[PDB]
């Protein structure tokens, strides 16, 4: 479907097409996302060497993205060191929380402009 | 060796689209016993003059999920092989092999089939061994392998497969011893 | 792969060949590991000229590069065989005489031709040593000295010639891997095992590695991806000080895509398990 | 009432025991079930089979079940005289041992060939096969080689003549006679 | 039980069309590996009201 997004671009929201996927099993999302991302790799490297570049905002929302990624990254690092230390209940809630991070990240992934 | 050189030269050089020899890799659903299964028809095509005579072989190899697992999987991959034997101009062959469920929907999906060919003289007379040409290295991803029964053309009553509620070993284990939809999305410039 | 000689085979058939890597640590108590490859196959349909020669073909393909750039082949020997050669043993494994395994090629030919199944074991509030008693006293196991983490069951009726491997990582949470000559034998073992084990001993079938390694896989792919997106925003946050190059955004999103494909893969491994 | 009405069901669709009995053998990953016949039943006139039928009480799902059928004729002390016709089914095991256990029931189907009316499509329910890992762990139906060399329950012979890959041959020596057979068999091969 | 007996009686009758339950079987070529194989699709159809429930095979 088409979704125009004005607080990504400084002037013109290009009417960027969003692609979604919804399913019971997270594994099938993992595979179909793997596929689509590989396919967008192909398309964008095909359009690069021909295509120009539209401008971004540079401000507010790229910093938003940095902050909400950095919190998760330091949390993942603390979790990796805890899994190294091996006190008790080695890895159950650790996996259950990492998949929460994964689902969080998936929902917007690679808004290509 | 003449025919070999003329063919090897024709393939590799002329870095163009339309080649003299081809290995087109498709996917199908066919129905066995009760299960549905994935097939790869690999269709070899000879659009040139040359005729891959004899001592020519075709080495297809079907490579799973690609990552360095600690323990191992019971099958890293498979390879098939076939003598390619007269195979003149315009001629083709068609070689259907399964990828499909390993016993209990057992299908991790990044999967490539890669074709190679193989000349050796050591076949006819020798004298310092043989050759491997690459050919078509196609990957299978999920998006080819999804199937749409509700939308389908016939609109006929096909029974729901409902992939098994448990592993045989898992059911075996439990017997011996006694929620939201996940989402992903992307955006991209119009 | 394996490759017939057409000089033999007038006739074109297929030839399936099933592949396997086997990692065996050598004297774990750097440390030499042994990586061996193999293929596996029907004899029966080959023999139809009392004789055949097969050439071996080991292909090497690169993953990292999406250019398909490095497509190396090796031509790593040739095999002759005949019913004379079999008539006189020489290659064959026929059991109990070839109990004392002292040509490791025969061990590896076993470890290829057998049906394998990998299993996690967790006794959470309790140490696990009855494994070592059930193996060495009940199952009647010989350690191969060369590879001292491998056990050969010699108990003489319908478990004869079945092989185990046992890593006891964190002596609660171990892992057992069973090479057997069919699956019924697998079931007779799992049954016979669960009868001997504790009441809290929670088995689990493993398709695709241990849960610890798949968590490490997931953690690595996500930590990399989050660092790459923080890198996107830091490249923008130096462009702010000096409106962004859509070419810069493209450049970094391709690196991010290359890590996203890996986190997706590690996640299909975890979301199945 | 329920019982009364089944029995009603059975005289609804419809004396002489056309089957001896059921017996079953485990080979390796092969189930071999068999049956001894009676002189009444003429395999000359009657194409027969045998299926296996799994209990859905155990099998929560539809796995399909395939079974291979052999007819085995042996002459008994030839040196009227008794032939032994035995009929026997073969399948996989690991698929059935999913619930540590299973109870299959057995069907011998008969049909005539002569009458192009398809008139005589009789059956028999020829018994029921209970099995488990407790049973197999103590042998009991297995054949495990050499200790079970001296074959004295003939079902074990019949199991090997059902399970195995049979292959039939003519040998013609047209400017000799042919007798070395028995030496190679008895001396080289060493046959009991 | 009742449903079973009612179908059974319908089945054992020769009403000149096998109404309650049918089985059509049908001949396919397919391909496997190398060789063209002969396959039988055997189609079971319930035309009638009667639901063949559990206990049936």
């Amino acid at each position: 479907r088409e979704v125009a997004m004005t607080d990504l671009c400084p002037a013109g929201p290009i009417q960027a097409v969003e692609i979604q996927v919804e399913s019971s099993s997270l594994a099938d999302i993992c595979r179909a996302h793997h596929a689509v991302v590989g396919r967008m790799q192909t398309m964008v490297t095909e359009q690069a060497t021909q295509g120009s570049s539209a401008p971004d905002l540079r401000v507010q929302y790229l910093r938003q993205i940095h902050a909400n990624h950095e919190t998760l990254l330091r949390e993942v690092q603390t979790l990796r060191d805890r899994l190294c230390t091996e006190d008790e209940a080695s890895s159950c809630a650790t996996a259950q929380r990492l998949l929460q991070v994964y689902r969080q990240l998936r929902h917007p992934s690679l808004i290509l402009l | 060796l003449n025919e070999a050189m003329n063919v090897s030269c024709a393939l590799l050089s002329s870095g163009t689209g339309p080649r003299p020899i081809s290995c087109t890799t498709s996917t199908t659903w066919s129905r066995l016993q009760t299960q549905d299964v994935l097939m790869a028809t690999c269709v070899l095509e000879n659009s040139s003059s040359f005729s891959l005579d004899q001592g020519w072989t075709l080495c297809i190899q079907v490579l799973t999920s690609s990552c360095a697992l600690d323990l191992d999987s019971a099958c890293s991959a498979i390879t098939y092989t076939i003598p390619v034997d007269q195979l003149g101009p315009g001629a083709r062959r068609e070689v259907t092999l399964p990828l499909g469920p390993g016993e209990n929907g057992g299908l991790d999906l990044p999967v490539t089939v890669s074709c190679t060919l193989f000349y050796s003289l050591r076949e006819v007379v020798g004298g310092q061994e043989g050759v491997c040409l690459p050919l078509s290295r196609h990957t299978v991803d999920m998006l080819q392998c999804l199937r749409f029964p509700g939308l389908a053309p016939p609109h006929t009553r096909a029974p729901s497969p409902l992939g098994p509620t448990r592993d045989p070993v898992a059911t075996f284990l439990e017997t011996c011893r006694e929620l939201p939809p996940s989402v992903a999305s992307i955006k991209v410039s119009a | 792969s394996l490759l017939m000689d057409q000089a033999h085979d007038s006739r074109f058939r297929l030839l399936k060949c099933q592949n396997r890597v086997i990692k065996l640590s050598t004297n774990p108590f750097k440390k030499e590991c042994v990586q061996i490859i193999t293929a596996v196959t029907s004899l029966s349909p080959l023999l139809t000229f009392s004789k055949f020669c097969c050439t071996v073909l080991l292909q090497i393909m690169e993953r990292e590069s999406g250019n398909c750039p490095k497509d190396r082949y090796v031509v790593c020997g040739r095999v002759f065989l005949s019913l004379e050669d079999l008539s006189t043993g020489k290659y064959l494994l026929t059991f109990p005489k070839k109990k004392p395994i002292e040509h490791m090629e025969d061990l590896f030919a076993l470890l290829a031709a057998f049906h394998k199944s990998c299993f996690q074991i967790t006794s959470p509030g309790y140490a696990l040593n009855s494994m070592k008693v059930w193996l060495l006293e009940h199952m009647k196991c010989e350690i191969i000295k060369e590879f001292p983490e491998v056990y050969f069951c010699e108990r003489p009726g319908s478990f004869y010639g079945t092989l185990f491997t046992w890593k006891q990582r964190t002596p609660f949470e171990g892992i057992l891997i069973i090479y057997s000559r069919n699956q019924t034998v697998m079931f007779q073992c799992l049954h016979n095992l669960i009868r001997i084990l504790p009441i809290n001993c929670f088995l689990k079938n493993l398709k695709s590695g241990s849960e610890n390694f798949l968590i490490d896989n997931m953690a690595f792919t996500l930590e990399k991806e989050l660092v790459t997106l923080s890198s996107l925003s830091s490249a923008i946050a130096k462009h702010e000080s000096n409106k962004v190059s859509g070419a810069l955004y493209r450049e970094i999103t391709l690196k991010v895509a290359e890590v996203q494909l890996k986190s997706d893969f590690a996640a299909q491994k975890l979301s199945n398990l | 009432i329920i019982s009364k009405s089944y029995k009603a069901l059975i005289n609804l669709v419809q004396s002489e025991q056309l089957v001896e009995k059921i017996w079953y053998r485990v080979i390796d990953d092969s189930l071999v079930v068999g049956v001894k016949t009676t002189s009444s039943l003429k395999l000359s006139l009657n194409d027969v089979t045998l299926s296996l039928l799994m209990d859905q009480a155990h099998d929560s799902r539809f796995r399909l079940l395939k079974c291979q059928n052999r007819v085995i004729k042996l002459s008994t002390n030839p040196f009227k005289k008794e032939c032994v016709q035995i009929i026997t089914a073969v399948t996989s095991l690991s698929p059935l041992l999913t619930f540590s256990k299973f109870c299959c029931t057995v069907l011998l189907q008969i049909m005539e060939r002569e009458s192009g009316n398809c008139p005589k499509d009789r059956y028999v329910v020829c018994g029921r096969v209970f099995l488990s890992l407790e049973d197999l762990s103590t042998g009991k139906y297995l054949l495990t080689f050499p200790k079970k060399k001296p074959i004295e329950h003939m079902e074990d012979l019949f199991a090997l003549l059902a399970a195995f890959h049979k292959s039939c041959f003519q040998i013609t020596s047209p400017g000799y006679a042919l007798n070395s057979m028995k030496v190679w068999l008895l001396e080289h091969m060493k046959c009991e």
